């Protein structure tokens, strides 16, 4: 019975008691953010190739 | 030191930049009309949009505006049926000559806007001695074209024509305000075509008061 004196919690349950979640990233908040401020950026510049300002405030001519 | 389409290009930036208030707008119309810029659409199209995006109004700055855009000939409903609301804010802090370029100019545009045009005419026939006889064909004009049958504004006037001898151009918009009112008061419409005697510095009112006279059937003067 040596088996016994052994710690009964195994290597994969500490692993997995351990690292029980996967860890966010830090270049997820800058991937993320920035695929959606390219839509604030191209709907809202002035300069944007699609802006929204004529399809919004028409215009005058 | 004299150049028009390089001052053209500076009002153009001028009302093209992102918060113009309505000072602005204001001398940026008044200046293009003065430089007659009926050739450029889109300047037009700019300062109307920069007007209808105000929210700050003066007496002075909506006065300037109005008469810029009437005398220019521009005509778009939206932005001026819109400049009624700071017309009726505006109105008891408003100048008698201030109150006749604004409901002339806001009646030449056709605005629906009743409350306007009871406020103006109380104002005008409860201090009637404040008004020199040519704001009150303006107001008159206003009135009519704004689509209220108001005959107590045209007592008024007819009492004014005929106590006070007016311009030509004053009886004239006089004619054409009772010409689209239909009265053909002869006491008023004879004390305004004795007016037109002194030599008429221009001819679109002639013009207007012969279309006057055909519509009320009076005779060729």
């Amino acid at each position: 019975d040596r088996v016994l004196s052994l710690p009964a919690v195994s290597k994969n349950q500490v692993l997995e008691n351990v690292f029980h979640t996967a860890p966010k990233a830090p270049v997820e908040h800058l991937e993320k953010m920035v695929s959606a401020n390219s839509k604030v950026y191209d709907a809202l510049n002035l300069q944007s190739k699609r802006v929204l300002i004529w399809q919004v405030k028409p215009a005058l001519f | 030191e004299n150049d028009v389409p390089a001052i053209l290009k500076e009002i153009d930036s001028l009302v093209s930049r992102e918060a113009v208030s309505a000072k602005e707008v204001s001398d940026a119309a008044v200046a293009l009309t003065y430089l007659q810029v009926k050739a450029n659409r889109r300047l037009w199209g700019k300062v109307l949009e920069k007007a209808g995006a105000a929210q700050d109004y003066d007496a002075a700055s909506l006065t300037n505006l109005l008469w810029a855009i009437n005398t220019g000939g521009v005509e778009h409903f939206k932005t001026v049926a819109e400049l009624a609301g700071p017309a009726v804010s505006l109105l008891p802090s408003l100048s008698p000559v201030q109150l006749s370029i604004v409901v002339e100019a806001l009646g030449g545009a056709g605005v629906k806007n009743y409350e306007l045009y009871n406020k103006a005419s109380a104002v005008v026939v409860s201090k009637i001695g404040e008004f020199k006889p040519a704001e009150i064909a303006r107001v008159l004009y206003g009135v009519a074209f704004g689509g209220v049958n108001d005959v107590a504004l045209a007592k008024a006037a007819g009492k004014v024509f005929a106590s006070t001898e007016v311009d030509s151009r004053t009886a004239a918009q006089a004619l054409y305000a009772l010409a689209k009112l239909g009265r053909a008061d002869k006491a008023t419409v004879d004390a305004l075509l004795k007016s037109f005697k002194k030599g008429t510095e221009s001819a679109s009112d002639a013009a207007a008061a012969s279309f006057a006279l055909g519509s009320l059937s009076f005779k060729a003067e």
